[PDB]
Order: structure tokens, then C-alpha cells, then sequence
């Protein structure tokens, strides 16, 4: 997470794929996102400190390999939202806070 | 009871026919858990 002046970095617990003896809980990029940085839930939208880091409101960037996945994952997904894949082991999320916002 | 010559919780009889690992114990191999992912290993039972 990139604030402008802070950055912090984090890792979450994934679970591996082809494997049925790893049960490492599932969660959605959403809720990895609100544990790691123990972000505020208002209503429905995901604030840090006093800045607001939900989907709409900052910039995400990824490398090929995570975009690929996201894209690819929400085909088979309805109510499209990005905060909605699981965290597939090996994604490189990088949320971006904007300078100005309204 | 199961024999384990060389002491390393796996059976005599699974390690040199076919096993598997289920909750971290060692199950013997029946051919119908290939499709749930489960591999099927040999080694040495000495
Ligand atoms: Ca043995």
C-alpha cells in the first residue's frame, strides 16, 4: 500500500491450488486487503487511516501474471468487482493512494 | 499392528505397494482418491 509518503508491505497466506491436504483458509483480495492493513469498514467501503482505499478510489497495479488471473477470474464471476477474486498464491497487489480525490 | 522396519511412521506393507498422506497420517492407497488430487508415492521399506 503506497499512501504517497508511506508505503506498507505485507504479505497474506494463500492457499496453494492442486493440493487437497492444505487447507489455508479462503478469502477475497476484499478481505485480505482489510486484515492486512486493519482497515475500517464504513457501510460498505474499506478506509485507512482517514483516506479511503476501497477499488474505486485508489489505482491498482499488478505484474502480467496476477492481471492474467484477475481478468480470467472475473469472467466466471458476477457482481464484477476486483475485491472479489481469492488470492491466488503468488499475486503481487500494489494499491496505489491518488494525490487529489473527490 | 502394522510392521515399520526403518522407524519413520509408514508401514512395511505401504511403502512398497502404494500409500498416500491424509490429515498427516499415512493411508493406503486405494485408486479411486486420484481425481480428489491425491498422489500415490512408493520408497523404501528398509
Ligand atoms: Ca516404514
Amino acid at each position: 500500500l503506497d499512501t504517497g509518503s508511506q508505503t506498507f508491505e505485507r504479505r497474506v497466506a494463500a492457499k496453494e491450488q492442486g493440493n487437497p491436504e492444505d487447507k489455508t483458509p479462503e478469502i477475497t483480495i476484499g478481505e485480505a486487503i482489510k486484515k492486512a492493513f486493519s482497515a475500517t469498514k464504513n457501510g460498505e467501503l474499506l478506509y485507512f487511516n482517514g483516506i479511503p482505499i476501497d477499488e474505486s478510489c485508489v489505482e491498482l497495479i499488478f505484474d502480467d501474471n496476477t492481471s492474467e488471473i484477475i481478468k480470467e477470474q472475473l469472467k466466471y464471476l458476477d457482481d464484477k468487482k476486483i475485491y472479489n477474486v481469492k488470492l491466488e498464491r503468488g499475486m503481487n497487489i500494489l494499491i496505489k493512494v491518488p494525490s487529489y480525490f473527490t | 499392528e502394522d510392521l515399520d522396519t526403518d522407524n519413520d511412521n509408514i508401514p512395511d506393507a505401504y511403502e512398497k505397494n502404494g500409500y498416500t498422506i491424509k490429515d498427516s497420517i499415512a493411508v493406503k492407497w486405494n485408486d479411486s482418491f486420484a481425481e480428489q488430487g491425491y498422489k500415490k508415492y512408493v520408497s523404501s521399506y528398509l
